């Protein structure tokens, strides 16, 4: 749009065109990879055994 | 590239029965040994070894 | 030996470090009591008082 | 490969943890357990026996 | 101040200041140090007259005065070196005992006690 | 008056002196900017007697408002003026305004009882600055810009004998030919009067430059106007060709953009002025909206019924808990508290962001010298985006950034004070030199060279060309990297990341200063507020763990002392003291220290034995191997305090269809007993809404305190954790050896010394040549012999001014004292200094090549006390491997897949064909976008066509 519509405040819209382009889009983040299950986040230490 | 002032992994299990079979006879570490960009070695040893 | 003494490093291993030292700043006075001091703020015996004063 | 003896654990009676403070010991009750555990005892006898500070 | 305490106690006094101090009525030991800002030694004999003045609240009055503003006030007191103190008895039969060099923390208190 | 001249000044004059001027005269300027009210004439008349207003004390006290929640603060009260001129009678009245925030001498605000700090932000200054610009073609154009308060914008470029383009904003591009007029300006009256004219043949957004600006405008275009005026003059805009035009002939420079000189620094006195002018500005609208309902209702209202305390209040909790600047105080460690309030902030409102972020502004700029650390680039929001400013950095009153130095007088006067405050405009004018005046030749000494500074370029000088010396030691560096001994050893980026890794130590149980230091751990210690400093000097008439009592003057005080609590990231706070009964204390000097302080000074870490050995891989790369000695001998034991707080349903002391396996502790209104053991997973708080407590996992250990407040209700349980050292815990020493711990060894395997000793730690040798950190090879042989000696060393960091090889002179010296004075021969080898042969502690015999040891100070950090998805590369890698089934079981039931993750558990406890939600999702998406997309499934037997559905 020439002039993109606004909030109150001043927050430009995320069109439905917004919500498919960019990375937060449900077209990359969402489908090249996943919040995949069955994982545990630690700290690492080394086993030289 | 773990380097060991501070590192924390995600960890994943297989499933399927299918899956289970290629984790274990394609991912392994002893199928692995040379890089795909040259045909180098990876495994080699560093640091105090 | 060094030109620099150590004796100037030497520090006892047990040391209140007084603060009333040569290398430190004055001691920082509590914000509220330079305000008061400068009469920047009014305590609140003054503060009730003067609304007292109102109250007539 | 030498076995010592010392106090393992203290039993308070009216304080409501080990890191509250107690009216007239200049101590915090962490400070008698600290106290404690410094302690040296001697003994040539296995097993956990019992002893007071009453 | 009223409600920030001074850091310092020991007041700085003239050489008139002092004298009325001294022809005045004292009822404690008076203790005067004299010094100079550009004296090295008296960085840290300052910092004992301020502990000292702690000690002695009201027990004992102890003032400073600087030998540059009165340096031939200094000159006639008999001050031969720069961290020199007076004890001034109360008393005024009394002889005022002159010291010199950083003394001891230790010293100045029983001077004020023994002899004062 | 000279406060930094002399010592180090306080590290937080800059909060203290900026607040200060704040409510000495940033009060007074904004509410003299509040207009009179009146709607047009009527029996109506508001406006504020500016010269009568007062601050008043607040009720609570700063420990009452954070444990109540509220907000430490003052209330401000201004007599008022109203007259009802159909009565034409005045009356008076002292109105409440609202309430100022109140910060403390530490320099941090408590907002609705949490710690707050107001971060320093750093802006482009006001004025003209000149400076190229290329276009697609390359035009090579000189532009000038002007900026003001707002950020205005109004740039003037020249394109060549062609139009003066004075575009406001990139749509507004317009020419100055027929701008000669413009606002209230006239024809060719002066335009002629300078060079030749032969080219020529909004109201308040950015329109005025303040008072900084007015300075730089004039300053750069050599303006007589006074500094008085601050609204802009078309003299000014005249005068910004005159000088444009002169680039084009070569005469003059463009200016640099990353100077300090054009660069402003708001500190916590600029944004407490600005709310409060916004507060104002919504206090004016709200007795206008009030005025308009007293007249629609006619009623006679006190000057008081036309305000609020809402203006005020609201607007100052709204900046405290939504401007990014104002940033909770980390109170992690002393350290943490005290570089908190020191930071610079380049992004922010109006500041560059990581948008607008060239990688210029983060660079070392030769103005930075003195004033903001080039080391500490402390990369938070954005790489060298937030920096720190320099130990003795100070605000000037331009908004800009003084550092001391000492003035080379040549027989002027008696020079009085030699220390100068220059700000970055004037210290690129001066010669300063930082080498010394050790070098003496068959000439003078005034003739011997020395390198120096010099219009943003160093070169070496002779000793009577030299204006400025730069004397303090820690003139250059920020806090963090000024607690590092022996830092001239370090290369710059690890002395960066171990001011970070000091920021994440753990305060431990019982504290131990650190043998090696650099006499920089007392000011931290000073100003960091967690000792108790005696504000009265006199006796100690009775000390014990709760509180110390001193009488002076006839006047006895009580000083509390804090005991386990918890700090914002979840440390103990506990204060000892260290003041006995009886003896006198002058004011300010301390009365107990709180965690992470010993005597008055910092101490974040221990003392402990360390040999620079490789292990058996237990070392390898940054792992370390520790004993057991560390463990049991609660070394590096810490206190952990947690706080679970639910907001409200009625609390009961036991839930139905529950057993005494959770419900033990709970008491008879549903809370935990203080002093209670708790497991994970065990009711804290016992609610029924028409939601209960459980302790999460890893949370452990015994209740400490418990809080009803009370109208929901708050509880606030807080528990102790005793967390020893472990395997997987970070440790680090002050040079950037950071550390996890792998291993954990029994002290008779460990490898030992030549008196027996085993060592506590083992370090990976290879770390030094590859992070090039050699600070703690000299830290870790001066430390054993600082402890044999038993001494403590603070030494000022570049101790090779003095001497070559100065801090290789102060170790070896000081290890053979220890070698000599206690008779340790391995203290000291002749053949290899600083290493000696240690044994191996399970076969017994030594290791052939001698090993370095010593007695380095070891921090504990936060990363095990503080704390998935597949990204789209590991898709990339699963590809590689042809791990197909794999691959498609990330992207299925183990994820967003409610089908068949529902019977995939039963499958798997016993013994597809359907897209998954998020290609579902896809669809919707594009089916609301108008766009229909279809999976069919075109068989390969009989060419059966069929529409999975989606």
């Amino acid at each position: 749009r020439g002039q993109p519509m606004r909030d109150g405040h001043n927050k430009v819209y995320k069109s439905f065109s917004d919500v498919i382009e960019g990375k937060e889009g449900r077209f990359r983040e969402t489908l090249l990879g996943k919040r995949v299950d069955y994982s545990g986040r630690s700290v690492i230490v080394v086993g030289p055994s | 590239n773990a380097d060991f002032d501070g590192d924390q992994m995600a960890v994943h299990v297989p499933l399927s029965l299918e899956a289970q079979a290629e984790a274990r006879l394609l991912m392994f570490s002893h199928m692995n040994l040379l890089s795909p960009a040259i045909g180098d070695p990876i495994s080699v040893p560093t640091q105090d070894m | 030996d060094p030109v620099y003494p150590t004796i100037n490093y030497i520090q006892a291993p047990d040391a209140v470090m007084d603060f009333r030292g040569p290398d430190f700043h004055e001691p920082t006075p509590n914000m509220l009591s330079y305000l008061k001091e400068n009469c920047k703020v009014i305590s609140r015996e003054m503060h009730e008082t003067l609304l007292a004063k109102e109250k007539t | 490969e030498i076995e010592g003896t010392c106090i393992t654990r203290a039993k308070f009676e009216n304080i409501p943890h080990d890191y509250s403070n107690i009216v007239g010991i200049q101590e915090s009750v962490h400070e008698i357990l600290m106290n404690l555990n410094e302690i040296v005892l001697k003994s040539n006898l296995y097993g956990t026996r019992n002893a007071l500070i009453c | 101040g009223k409600f920030v305490r001074e850091d310092y106690l020991v007041r700085k006094l003239s050489a008139q200041e002092l004298q009325d101090l001294v022809k005045g009525e004292r009822k404690v030991p008076l203790i005067v140090d004299f010094y100079a800002t550009w004296c090295g030694p008296c960085i840290l004999m300052a910092q004992e007259l301020e502990m000292l003045a702690v000690e002695y609240e009201s027990n004992a009055m102890i003032v400073k005065v600087d030998t540059d503003d009165e340096y031939e006030f200094a000159r006639d007191m008999q001050v031969r070196g720069l961290p020199t103190l007076f004890f001034i008895s109360p008393d005024p039969s009394k002889d005022a005992i002159r010291t010199e060099g950083l003394i001891p923390l230790q010293m100045m208190r029983d001077i004020i006690d023994n002899d004062m | 008056g000279k406060e930094g001249t002399s010592t180090i000044p306080g590290f937080n004059q800059i909060q203290f002196e900026g607040f200060y001027r704040f409510i000495d005269q940033g009060l007074i300027e904004e509410l003299s900017k509040f207009p009179k009210i009146e709607d047009i004439d009527h029996e109506i008349e508001f406006q504020l007697f500016v010269e009568t207003y007062q601050l008043v004390e607040p009720l609570i006290k700063e420990r009452d408002a954070v444990y109540e929640s509220l907000t430490y603060s003052s209330e401000l009260y201004v007599s008022a003026g109203l007259i009802w001129k159909t009565n034409r009678n005045m009356q008076e009245q002292r109105i409440f305004i609202g309430n100022i925030p109140l910060m403390n001498s530490l320099g941090t605000f408590i907002v609705n009882g949490i710690y707050r700090v107001v971060i320093n932000q750093i802006l482009q200054s006001p004025g003209i600055y000149y400076q190229s610009e290329l276009d697609h073609n390359g035009i090579s154009v000189y532009t000038g810009t002007i900026i003001s308060d707002w950020g205005g914008r109004l740039e003037l470029e020249i394109d060549k004998k062609a139009r003066i383009w004075a575009r406001v904003s990139r749509k507004q591009k317009i020419s100055i030919l027929v701008l000669s007029s413009a606002m209230g300006s006239n024809l060719r009256e002066i335009l002629e009067n300078v060079c030749y004219p032969e080219i020529f043949l909004f109201f308040h957004q950015r329109c005025e430059l303040g008072r900084i600006g007015r300075r730089n405008i004039n300053w750069r275009l050599n303006l007589n106007i006074p500094q008085n005026n601050i609204f802009l003059l078309p003299r000014d805009i005249l005068a910004a060709a005159d000088h444009l035009i002169g680039m084009k002939f070569g005469m003059g420079t463009l200016d640099d953009m990353n100077h300090l000189k054009n660069k402003r620094i708001r500190s916590v006195a600029d944004l407490l002025q600005d709310q409060l002018g916004l507060a104002l500005a919504r206090l004016e609208n709200v007795v206008k909206g009030t005025i308009g309902g007293a007249i629609r209702h006619k009623l006679i209202p006190t000057p008081q019924n036309l305000v609020t305390s809402t203006p005020l209040t609201t607007t100052y909790e709204s900046f405290f808990g939504l401007h990014p600047l104002s940033q909770v105080l980390d109170r992690t460690n002393p350290l943490t508290q005290i570089v908190h309030g020191r930071k610079l902030s380049y992004l922010g409102p109006g500041g560059l962001t990581g948008r607008t972020a060239n990688f210029r502004i983060r660079d070392i700029h030769p103005s930075h010298y003195g004033r903001i650390c080039p080391i500490d680039t402390s990369e938070g929001i954005n790489v060298g985006l937030i920096g720190s400013l320099s130990i003795h950095a100070r605000i000037g009153d331009w908004g800009s950034l003084e550092s001391p130095f000492y003035e080379l007088v040549e027989k002027s006067k008696k020079a009085q004070i030699r220390m100068l405050f220059l700000s970055p405009s004037q210290d690129e004018y001066y010669m300063i030199a930082a080498g010394n005046s050790l070098a003496l030749n068959r000439g003078i000494q005034e003739e011997q060279v020395v390198p120096a500074r010099y219009r943003q370029e160093f070169l070496t000088i002779a000793w009577e060309e030299v204006h400025l010396r730069s004397i303090f030691p820690f003139q250059y560096f920020s806090i963090g990297a000024s607690l590092i001994p022996f830092i001239e050893h370090n290369d710059a980026n690890r002395a960066l990341m171990s001011s970070n890794m000091q920021r994440q130590a753990v305060p431990l149980s019982r504290s131990e200063k650190c043998i090696v230091g650099t006499g920089l751990e007392r000011q931290v210690a000073l100003d960091s507020g967690v000792p108790a400093i005696a504000e009265h000097e006199g006796k100690i008439l009775y000390t014990d763990t709760e509180k110390i009592i001193l009488s002076g003057n006839e006047n006895t005080l009580s000083i509390p002392l804090i005991m386990y609590q918890r700090s914002n990231k979840n440390t103990c706070m506990h204060q000892k003291p260290q003041v006995r009964r009886g003896k006198c204390i002058k004011k300010g000097q301390i009365l107990a220290d709180g965690a992470a302080t010993v005597g008055g000074e910092l101490a974040l870490g221990k003392n402990i034995l360390v040999a620079y050995m490789p292990w058996e891989g237990y070392n390898f790369e940054d792992a370390v191997l520790i004993s057991e000695c560390l463990v049991y001998g609660d070394i590096y034991t810490s206190f952990h305090i947690r706080k679970y707080e639910i907001q409200t349903e009625r609390i009961t002391k036991e839930i139905p269809h529950l057993e005494g396996r959770l419900l033990r502790n709970l008491d008879k209104n549903g809370i935990v007993m203080l002093g209670s053991w708790v497991e994970t997973g065990d009711i804290l708080v016992g609610k029924l809404t028409p939601t209960c407590l459980k302790l999460p996992i890893g949370g452990r250990g015994r209740v400490i305190d418990v809080r009803w407040v009370q109208n929901p209700e708050i509880i606030r349980v807080y528990i102790s954790q005793k967390r020893e050292i472990k395997v997987g815990d970070k440790v680090a020493g002050r040079h950037g050896n950071k550390g996890i711990i792998s291993k954990i060894l029994p002290r008779q395997d460990m490898p030992y010394l030549q008196d027996g000793r085993p060592v506590d730690m083992v370090f990976n040798p290879l770390g030094v040549p590859s992070r090039m950190n050699v600070g703690q090879i000299f830290e870790c042989s001066l430390g054993l012999a600082g402890s044999l000696l038993d001494r403590h060393y603070r030494i000022a960091p570049f101790d090779e001014r003095y001497e070559q090889e100065a801090s290789r002179k102060l170790v070896f010296s000081e290890l053979y004292e220890a070698s000599k004075q206690t008779a340790n021969p391995w203290v000291f080898e002749p053949e290899y200094p600083g290493k000696s042969r240690i044994f191996d502690g399970r076969t017994g015999d030594p290791f052939e090549q001698p090993v370095i040891i010593g007695k380095p100070y070891i921090l504990k950090l936060i990363h095990q006390v503080d704390d998935q998805r597949v990204g789209e590369m590991e898709v990339w890698a699963l590809e590689g491997f042809g791990v197909a089934h794999i691959l498609q079981e990330m992207l299925t039931y183990k994820s967003d897949h409610i089908r068949a993750r529902q019977e995939v558990l039963g499958t798997t406890i016993i013994g597809p064909e359907d897209a998954p939600e998020s290609f579902r999702l896809l669809v919707r998406e594009l089916r609301s976008l108008a766009l229909e997309l279809n999976h069919f499934l075109v068989s390969e037997k009989n060419f059966q066509i069929n529409r999975k559905e989606v």
